[PDB]
RNA sequence: CUCUAACUAUAAAAAUCUCUCUUCUC
RNA sequence: GAAUCUGGUCAAACUUGGUCAUUUAGAGGAACUAAAAGUCGUAACAAGGUUUCCGUAGGUGAACCUGCGGAAGGAUCAUUA
RNA sequence: GGAUAGUGGCCUACCAUGGUUUCAACGGGUAACGGGGAAUAAGGGUUCGAUUCCGGAGAGGGAGCCUGAGAAACGGCUACCACAUCCAAGGAAGGCAGCAGGCGCGCAAAUUACCCAAUCCUAAUUCAGGGAGGUAGUGACAAUAAAUAACGAUACAGGGCCCAUUCGGGUCUUGUAAUUGGAAUGAGUACAAUGUAAAUACCUUAACGAGGAACAACUGGAGGGCAAGUCUGGUGCCAGCAGCCGCGGUAAUUCCAGCUCCAGUAGCGUAUAUUAAAGUUGUUGCAGUUAAAAAGCUCGUAGUUGAACUUUGGGUCUGGUUGUCCGGUCCGACUUUAUGUCGCGCACUGGUUUUCAACCGGAUCUUUCCUUCUGGCUAACCUGUACUCCUUGUGGGUGCAGGCGAACCAGGACUUUUACUUUGAAAAAAUUAGAGUGUUCAAAGCAGGCGAAAGCUCGAAUAUAUUAGCAUGGAAUAAUGGAAUAGGACGUUUGGUUCUAUUUUGUUGGUUUCUAGGACCAUCGUAAUGAUUAAUAGGGACGGUCGGGGGCAUCAGUAUUCAAUUGUCAGAGGUGAAAUUCUUGGAUUUAUUGAAGACUAACUACUGCGAAAGCAUUUGCCAAGGACGUUUUCAUUAAUCAAGAACGAAAGUUAGGGGAUCGAAGAUGAUCAGAUACCGUCGUAGUCUUAACCAUAAACUAUGCCGACUAGGGAUCGGGUGGUGUUUUUCUUAUGACCCACUCGGCACCUUACGAGAAAUCAAAGUCUUUGGGUUCUGGGGGGAGUAUGGUCGCAAGGCUGAAACUUAAAGGAAUUG
């Protein structure tokens, strides 16, 4: 209930089932499992889309649980885990968009300071992202990089 | 945040003592607790505790019988020397007859009587009486 | 829970805290700036000698009817002007023109004391004799 | 043990004041 | 092997300005205190007799007045009458 | 390279452009020499430390140097500057912050004394010398013990009284009286002697030395704080007292005196400084709604802090320490003695497996490792070789090849690193603490004690310093690191490589061997082959929403003020009341309309959105956001934040646009004693906008943010679940709209104290003397004053930062009665 940018103290937000293990009415198979998602990926989904594709059309409750691996982990074990990782890229979309939308119209004051509020969020997941080594140690965000990476 | 779990979980437990109750429901269940209120059960200040897991930090169940009066913690778990026990037994303990600084020591988390036994001082957890 | 910091490695801010706020005391504002030695007729003196000037009585306050007998007194140590209380019935008439007076505290660290207005300082000696052996006739003015 | 009704609506001007305050124990 | 003497070297100190710091006067100016039996008003404390106060701007012997936004520390916690 | 005794930018030559810093560098101040320590004292601390010891520096300020082992010496020289001295005017000589003493300064500090007796030091060395030093002189800086009377016998009295005929003996004692006696003793003098280098002085002691024992004790106070007077006289808000409150105005418990009394007492009073009081510096341990004090709000580097999780159990043996039950040992009641006896329920020392119970360890078994080998050394018996000393008995051995290494060495080998904590070595003496010790006691000192008096002796103990360093045992708490491209770990693997070099073939030079020794490189297998949860922490994806959030562009509404046309006709505005003003050129109203600019009524609420300002006509576009739903995704990415930044009401400032209303200035008409104020009519700037500034508000919930818990009652907004629910109508159903129940989040609200506050009151202002969840900012009585100055921002207005001198005993908060 913390709402890091903003005063929200909501706590909305879904509870991981206690038993790890497989379902006991799921009757697919681990491997094409693996493959369904590795297919997924293939389409150019991220691994959120390909989560939520697995729960909705299959039943598939989360791939940890049927698998053993994460979306995610599964992806980089082949080979497809995207070179800047989700949400820092949906945050660029982001801040790409509002920044178009400010040269578009100056006198908008509050599309600024959100904009200011993306930003600093950005800076926060790259600097998270470069401790840990998934994104080089030269990354950062200006303008016109943020538009590069998203196209 | 949550900083200091054993502050919530002793605030909790003064809390629900305060009110008359006989239970308490501490939520981040750390292994710190679980050795603070097993030293609180070995001296009696505390009844018939349990560990509730949820494959995410767990929870506790403290049953209590009204024979405590305060928990407490001391946040920062400032360095003891074997010379500043009994300073710290002077200020924070009423009476020297009874109480017990429960404080950290290499040998583990041990009450203050305890620990003069082994003769080894660490740093301090916090203190029931 | 409180506004100072309470972490183990924390003792760096709560030090500079307490110095920050340690000038809000009048005694240690004093004492730091060294306000005593430069600006205060005497600079961490208890008593300092002068040369009378002139012989004036000052009214007292409101509730307080009277004229205290006081004495202005230019000070030797650095020139300084002051005015100054003899503290008794007839210890005015024994103080004379232009000799020089021992001035003490007024007791009031530095303020003015009871009904008299701007006035911090009493007198003790009188050409080199205690007023109050005058007083009660045990010495007498050498008259020099 | 059963219910939602009645209603108003005046403003003229008017400044100032000197002393002196005094114990509560079986 | 003395005086003397060539070049350095350590360099005190002198002259000349420059600079800063502390004392140091100084025509005159703007103040603030304390003293409350001066004078002109009576702003505030009650609805202080124009409710009060804040920010900002203008004005005027003086407190103060007015304009525009606020606030109740308001004189209302209240119109499903 | 030079110089140095020697390392060293210490200096030179040539290169490189580096080094420190928000963990405060650099600069400024210090009425700063550092330390051992001193004062103060519940604990934590605050202040001081020029000076008896250790270091450093200096000899008026500066530089330079000879001699030596050692000096940048100064009671050694050279020169300059400052200050000076004798002078025969040519010259010469100076260094007290050494002991004395003087001038000056200032509130503030000693005698031109004796001497090498004691401590030592220098020298050729006992002997000489030493103002080092000791002794005396002055010395109320501080510190120790302590005189100023003690006891009778008498008169004036009081209490326990034998009872109570009034009594009253005073039966039993305790004081008060210029009555009255006998004693003792010093403070002083002083034969002596001791003392001392010689003398004082002290210890001892002749002879004197107490009656008012004049051998005479003061310093402050007597309203309160604060122990002691409402006694006498004097002065009358004078004189004066009074640290503060206050007394003094003709009866002063406060001023000046006398009497009495109180406090300390050879000391007491004042002044400044400082400590405890001060929980008024608050780490322990302060407060911020209104008393002083939450930045207007949000982001954010540094700083501080940061979810949970990685062996917990057991069984045995075994070592100390306890309390156990008693053994031996024995002692208290029995008194010149004891045992038999009365047991304190054993005053010394054990069985301490008596179960007991712990309180600490140590080794052992877990798929349970504690660094392991490589040679020693094999210490030790799983060795079995020759065998058994002795009862046929594994009690017990002489002992040699394997072979036990933590019983220990001394070597290669790898060492995750810390923070923390136990122990030890260390932290000079003096000081603090503290043991022993009759300096006559004590401050002290490190002395002393015991013989028969015939030399015999125990001492000169200990602890602490909380930081830094060194070693050591521990592994909870706190942090970091492994294996994700396997470049991971092991092995007799099996291959290759630079080598390295013991010996060996004498030695020396290479060539390869061999043996043994690190890796660089492949390949071969062994293995459970290797990735903690997904926080009722966060970010992100998705879903339907929700909102007077924001921007741009459009749309409407009546209203207002003008204008056009039309209608009639004396008044219309406005006010407490009037007047200014407009009106037969027909105003005020009357109908249509038109123009402009602003605004968004009623719906409008203890309702919504937003970070705060703020946001209210319709529609479209633009992007954004909270809340909920989620068996979606990453796995600590987080909380608060110095520096830095974005917005920031109204007002105000530059320009361009507009220009309706309302209205700072101004113009007046009233009211008044005045009215250039409030009432009224006009009325510029402004209000409305596009750019650029401004950054302040009672920017208020006067309540910082994040997190947890604690108590009952309803409603309300957004979302989501369920109802065998009700109307809806599209025949039924699906929606929607309600009804009931629940849940999450939000603005809120009622009751209550069982909690908190000085209360008003607060469901947070609670979980705070039973004081510690993280974190930022602010306040230390009022005024001066948010003033001056110095920065910095601004065109300007002004914003941010921001004292002191001085003055004052209150200012202030809440509530109670008038
Ligand atoms: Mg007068
Ligand atoms: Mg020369
Ligand atoms: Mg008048
Ligand atoms: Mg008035
Ligand atoms: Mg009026
Ligand atoms: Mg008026
Ligand atoms: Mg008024
Ligand atoms: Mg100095
Ligand atoms: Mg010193
Ligand atoms: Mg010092
Ligand atoms: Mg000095
Ligand atoms: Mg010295
Ligand atoms: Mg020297
Ligand atoms: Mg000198
Ligand atoms: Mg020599
Ligand atoms: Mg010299
Ligand atoms: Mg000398
Ligand atoms: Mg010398
Ligand atoms: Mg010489
Ligand atoms: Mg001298
Ligand atoms: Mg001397
Ligand atoms: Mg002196
Ligand atoms: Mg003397
Ligand atoms: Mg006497
Ligand atoms: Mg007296
Ligand atoms: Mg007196
Ligand atoms: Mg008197
Ligand atoms: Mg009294
Ligand atoms: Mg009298
Ligand atoms: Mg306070
Ligand atoms: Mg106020
Ligand atoms: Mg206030
Ligand atoms: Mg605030
Ligand atoms: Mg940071
Ligand atoms: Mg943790
Ligand atoms: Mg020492
Ligand atoms: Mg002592
Ligand atoms: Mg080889
Ligand atoms: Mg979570
Ligand atoms: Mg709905
Ligand atoms: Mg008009
Ligand atoms: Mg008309
Ligand atoms: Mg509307
Ligand atoms: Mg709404
Ligand atoms: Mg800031
Ligand atoms: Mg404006
Ligand atoms: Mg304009
Ligand atoms: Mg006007
Ligand atoms: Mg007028
Ligand atoms: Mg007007
Ligand atoms: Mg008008
Ligand atoms: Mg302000
Ligand atoms: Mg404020
Ligand atoms: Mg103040
Ligand atoms: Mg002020
Ligand atoms: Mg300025
Ligand atoms: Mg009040």
């Amino acid at each position: 209930m913390g709402r890091m940018h903003s005063k929200g103290k909501g706590m909305s937000s879904s509870a991981i089932p206690y038993s790890r293990n497989a379902p006991a009415w799921f009757k697919g198979s681990s491997d094409g499992v693996v493959e369904q998602i590795i297919k997924y990926a293939r389409k150019g989904l991220t691994p959120s889309q390909i989560g939520v594709l697995l729960r909705d059309a299959h039943g598939v409750t989360q791939a940890k649980v049927i698998t053993g691996n994460k979306i995610l982990r599964i992806l980089k074990s082949n080979g497809l885990a995207p070179e800047i990782p989700e949400d820092l890229y949906f945050l660029i979309k982001k801040a790409v968009s509002v920044r178009k939308h400010l040269e578009r119209n100056r006198k908008d004051k509050d599309a600024k300071f959100r904009l200011i509020l993306i930003e600093s969020r950005i800076h926060r997941l790259a600097r998270y992202y470069r401790t840990v080594s998934v994104l080089p140690p030269n990354w950062k965000y200006e303008s016109a990089t943020a538009s590069a990476l998203v196209n | 945040t949550r900083t200091s779990v054993l502050a919530d979980a002793l605030n909790a437990i003064n809390n629900a003592e305060k009110t008359g109750k006989r239970q308490v429901l501490i939520r981040p269940s750390s292994k710190v607790i679980i050795k603070f209120l097993q030293v609180m059960q070995k001296h009696g200040y505390i009844g018939e505790f349990e560990y509730i897991d949820d494959h995410r930090s767990g929870k506790i169940v403290v049953q209590l019988n009204g024979r405590l009066n305060k928990c407490g913690v001391i946040s920062p778990r400032f360095n003891v020397k074997i010379a500043d026990v009994e300073k710290w037994t002077a200020n924070l303990l009423p009476a020297r007859q009874f109480g017990y600084v429960i404080l950290t020591t290499s040998a583990g988390i041990m009450d203050h009587e305890e620990a003069h036994r082994k003769h080894v001082s660490g740093k301090i957890l916090g203190f029931v009486y | 829970g409180k506004g100072k910091p309470r972490g183990l490695n924390s003792a760096r801010k709560l030090r500079v805290h307490r110095r920050n706020n340690r000038w809000a005391e009048t005694t240690y504002k004093k004492r730091l700036l060294g306000t005593a030695f430069k600006s205060s007729p005497f600079g961490g003196s208890s008593h300092a000698k002068g040369i009378v000037l002139e012989k004036i009585g000052i009214e007292s306050k409101q509730p307080n009817s009277a004229i205290r007998k006081c004495v202005r007194v230019q000070l030797i140590k650095n020139g300084k002007k002051v005015t100054a209380f003899v503290p008794n019935d007839g210890c005015l008439n024994f103080v004379d023109e232009n000799d020089e007076v021992l001035l003490a505290g007024f007791g009031r660290k530095g303020k003015a004391k009871g009904d008299i207005p701007g006035v911090r300082f009493k007198v003790v000696k009188v050409s080199g004799v205690s007023l109050l052996a005058l007083w009660k006739e045990k010495k007498e003015k050498p008259r020099s």
